[PDB]
């Protein structure tokens, strides 16, 4: 059920990576420190791509208005967005990042 | 929020009052009567500095807001009901359901994401009486009830209307017509003198502060109002004099009406008995946008058949709204207008200078300031804004 | 305060006269004629943005500010004069005394403690000359004669004249009419041929800078102004031309004109002999607010006797009236709705390029900056605002 | 600074584009046809807030800013040329030469040391296919090929048009003409079954972003645009459904046009082929202020020879213009309208909800705030500032 | 001519006191440090109370508009207020303290 | 004349200026920046306003009627609304003489 997605040592702190899934939508990944979350990586306010912004802290800042969510919660953290995100839980087994298949 | 910082910190004893340019949110609204709006023919409005869209469906009313999510323009530009339970916008097509707001098709891309992942902003509305009530608000509405004067719901009440836009902030309507001493703009009523009022200049107050009004702070449905008892142990002024010598005179009418008059929130006036001793008025003060308000009067009168009300419908038309709806409160009108200057730039509620009889009007001002639900700002308007 | 600080610490040579933009208070101000105003009829006028009211009681003119104290209403919405003495405000009948502007009654209310407490600004009015000046100041006013230009007071001067509204801030129009260059948009008026008059199309100054302008500043009526010497030793040009080819003439007329030009505070030109070498003008540009003024035009002519003072007026509407203050003086209005948007934003007070002739134009502006009475404040209109 | 900054940090993927309420600056823009500016008949108009003036002198074009650079008056509001190569301002007659602006005469004073030491904003003027271009920026020009789409200055394509002053920011007119899902306004067109073209009522995207579109940054001219490609993966969308239903089809004509779509800095769009499937159809949308721009519409079609021409220009004035300029086109103009309230206070900027398709206007939007070449601000238009 | 206010200690510096008179207007008691001052309660620009107001050192500010006067002289200090209050003569006698119910 | 006396150096303090009439000719302003000498027209190229009743700060003057500026040494334009550059006049010390050119610089 899990997706192995990267190592670890594959994404470099404070970074986003988009996790393409064929015919459903992407994911986003984030390294916030040593830690990892994942979201749906299109911005509930609209066709932005959130592997595309600004991550400061747990809170992903969209490229394109500056919305903001929280990746931990995937609770809006800024407006406009209004529309809680996707979230899945990841967990990491020897160095190897894993993400749900399922919220 | 809507108001110089400055001008706020000043008016301490109802600061939210004067920061309610735009009105007070999540209040239940009058804003037309049920025979204006029929079966599939939307209806446009404005209301809080919202644009919204009231439609009947299969009887019942829905209310979205008059602004596609997509580029923001108004639906109602060339309206497109392509199905019963929707409204499709006429730039690309992005259709929702009136029943819940909800984006359930887009004609231009079957297969956008957007689908069913966003949500038009709809608002509870209720007809009783005949009227159209708007809950402009968030959440679970509150009972109907507690929004209006007592009485005005009771099931033998026949209330008829009329309802225009007038030019002026609606807080200068609502304390226009709560204040005592206004009455001396109605001494040459038509209705006064045909209708044979007892109607006086004014009112020496009696008896202290605390008895001049009734601040009602609950009521079995929430309601929140305040009456004006200046009549109570005031010495009503028939003779207006000047330097001692009488340069005018109220109306000495037989019949006494009006002994009972209060405000209630959200802004709306109940004035028992009037114009006659069998009938009472109600009529609210809608904010539309800082500048406008609808005047929306109604005048009720218990009756117990079809016969009664028919006979009422009659002598409302025919009488009442001529002589009393228009006649007695088109003086209302022009005097609420006098005020907006002064007020226009928030100044005047700070270098009004007040006088007795104006206990009423701070009374409300200070209810409406403990009570509101909500006050509504231009942000509510373009979009509520937060960073975190 | 009524300008950006940053354009005004740029202008260092007159920022006051820059942040007047509502005019300058505490100055005698024309604001309309004595056969305008009857006995018992209050007429209506704003002067410096203040609303307010002239009355004529027993022939003399009385001024109170337009608007009530208690809800800041505008008395005149509806007139209720109900004694010679007083007028009562038509809201809650708040009465005042003409005389001192005092709070004497309110009619719907005899007892409350605001009578007797409370006062109405009022301002001192004046009549000269068959004109009707009003000191838009505090305190005991100052002799008219301080705000008017010489000889306009003069025992056997006759004065007539017109006055209208323009689309301009005053300070457009002063400039205007005290500029020594613009006489050229004038070479093609009819009082020029007709009248045969001599006009140069600008001059060619000479000397120095101190001769192009005469500052009065010891003047023992108080008079403040300045002179325009710039034809004192400038050649006159009437042949203007572009590559050395003489593309047009000045006018060769045989009535000598104009040869005396003065401006004074607060705001009145004086042209001396004009439109007629027996004549003079006298005009004032009146702040009604910042973007309109009173262009009050006076010709005088001196009359030792009711006669030929019955010619002057026969000719002054058959031929001065329509030829000059008209038919001449219309240039200088459009002149002047011209240069509104380059200052609208206060930015052309930094960007104008000044040629030599300006000179005279920086005299004024420095006069004005030095020797005004107070600069008004939108507070002024609003009501002052302090903290001691 | 055009823009509230915080409103700029938002839109970090096209802050300058958002900005640029006024337009850009550095770049050629049609104003007018060449045969609606003759001899010796000046002309005014409003470019990117900018007042000037267009003059037509031995057959070649020349521009100077409407603005006297003494009391910053518009030298339009009563013209003077007393020279073939210069213009007279009505108010001092300071003169200019046409050909650069230079201050080369004063009339109301010869010995001026101003004569000569200044120069009045000049702007180069080309004419090409009867278009009048006028290069809104400083400095010497770049090749007018540079901001031109492809084709339109090709040797035998024929031009022919319509120019009109529409209210809406001229953004808003960019993105509504390369908005992909649009065409769903024009469903019910005339030209669209007149002329048997197919139309779709839009589009199921198809492929990846990168592959929405084409954007030219490698063109050796220098143009800078982005091609809407949307088509060559995507699914027209021929029967609109609401809940699964049919409840509105596209046209299903024979012609197939608008193959190619692009949208150019500084704001030209490119239709092809369009109307008919041998024309092609260039649109301009000029910044005249933030409120308002030129929707400047041509039409080209290959000529050999000057009967084609005229065969062509025929056909344009009885069939084109009315029936697709105007016929088709006037329905994005209500459709820019609408949207003005929500991009008004620059909000929608950062509220708008956007779907699949506006890929395209993205991209637009990005090339635009990369490759523009400067931001025209209101110091652009009063005098640019600067402190040492 | 002097009324019963209260003992002096009942009231803690930098507060007011309202005193209500039968038949008459109510009037304001001021302890600003350890000295008394008195005036009429009611603001002059309105009907407010300026016993409900706030005092700032040997100045009250009116709850409605935030006019103010000083307690001392009764002089206006801050706009909309343009009308002297009325200041009544105030006198602690043996730890109480009394109001002169009459105008200075 | 080529050289036109002008006052002794000592004069003048350092963050001084001083103006030069010249018969026949628009006047002159001399700045005296630390110890060097420098000089320009005296009437600024925006309008008619005298250089020399304004305020020197460093190197840059300021025109007392709208604000704008030149430096001193090159006539450039320093602020707004100033374009157009100050003419500039060679000065030389002869004797402890400060001495100002005739002729502008080219
Ligand atoms: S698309 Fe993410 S905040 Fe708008
Ligand atoms: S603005 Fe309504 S669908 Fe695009
Ligand atoms: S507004 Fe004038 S008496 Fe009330
Ligand atoms: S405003 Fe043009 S010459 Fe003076
Ligand atoms: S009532 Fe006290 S400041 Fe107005
Ligand atoms: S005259 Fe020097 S800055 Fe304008
Ligand atoms: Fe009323
Ligand atoms: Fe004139
Ligand atoms: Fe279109």
């Amino acid at each position: 059920i899990w997706l192995k997605v990267c190592a670890a040592s594959d994404m470099q702190p404070g970074t986003i990576r988009r996790v393409n899934r064929v015919g459903a939508a992407p994911l986003a990944v984030y390294r916030v420190g040593d830690q990892f979350y994942a979201t749906e990586d299109t911005c509930t306010h609209g066709i932005a791509s959130l592997s595309e912004g600004t991550l400061d802290g747990d809170v992903i800042e969209c490229p394109f208005h500056g919305g903001a969510f929280n990746v931990c919660t995937g609770m809006p953290a800024s407006s406009p967005c209004t529309v809680p995100l996707g979230v899945f839980e990841v967990e990491v087994k020897e160095g190897e990042v894993y993400v749900a298949g399922e919220k | 929020a809507n108001v110089d910082e400055a001008i706020l910190k000043r008016v301490k004893g109802w600061a939210p009052y004067v920061d309610a340019k735009l009105g007070f949110r999540n209040h239940w609204y009058p804003v037309m009567f049920s025979k204006e709006i029929n079966e599939g023919e939307p209806k446009t409005l404005k209301l809080l500095g919202e644009n919204l869209l009231v439609n009947r469906i299969d009887g019942k009313l829905y209310c979205l807001k008059d602004r596609c999510l997509h580029r923001g323009v108004q639906l109602s530009v060339k309206v497109e009901c392509k199905t019963k339970s929707t409204i499709t916008c006429w730039y690309h097509a992005w259709t929702y359901r009136w029943e819940d707001g909800v984006l359930c098709d887009i004609l231009t891309n079957p297969t956008s994401a957007q689908i069913g992942r966003q949500k038009l902003k709809t608002y509870p509305v209720q007809e009783a009486k005949g009227c159209v009530f708007i809950y402009l608000g968030d959440g679970d509405p509150p009972p109907l009830a507690r929004d209006t004067p007592p009485n005005f719901l009771d099931d033998d009440m026949e209330i008829l209307g009329k309802n225009q836009i007038i030019k002026s902030n609606w807080r200068l309507a609502v304390e226009n017509g709560f204040d005592p001493s206004h009455i001396y703009i109605h001494k040459d009523s038509i209705l006064v003198k045909d209708n044979d009022l007892a109607l006086p200049l004014g009112f020496a107050p009696g008896g202290d502060r605390k008895q001049q009004t009734r601040v009602v702070d609950d009521d079995v449905v929430g309601r929140k109002g305040v009456y004006d008892l200046i009549g109570e142990h005031g010495v009503p002024v028939f003779e207006g004099t000047i330097g001692g010598e009488v340069v005018r005179e109220g109306a000495y009418g037989e019949k006494i009406v009006a002994n009972d008059i209060s405000i209630w929130l959200p802004g709306v006036l109940k004035v028992n008995p009037w114009p006659n001793p069998d009938m009472m008025q109600f009529e609210w003060y809608v904010p539309i946008d800082e500048n406008t308000h609808y005047y929306f009067q109604t005048l009720g009168k218990p009756c117990a058949n079809d016969e009664e009300r028919k006979k009422y419908e009659q002598e409302f038309e025919s009488k009442w709204k001529p002589m009393a709806l228009e006649g007695f409160n088109n003086d209302d009108i022009w005097a609420r207008e006098a005020m907006v200057d002064f007020y226009a730039d928030d100044k005047g509620w700070v270098n009004e200078i007040l006088f007795e009889s104006d206990e009423a009007i701070v009374a409300w001002r200070k209810l409406a300031s403990e009570h509101n639900q909500g006050i509504q700002t231009q942000a509510h308007v373009s979009g509520l804004e937060h960073h975190h």
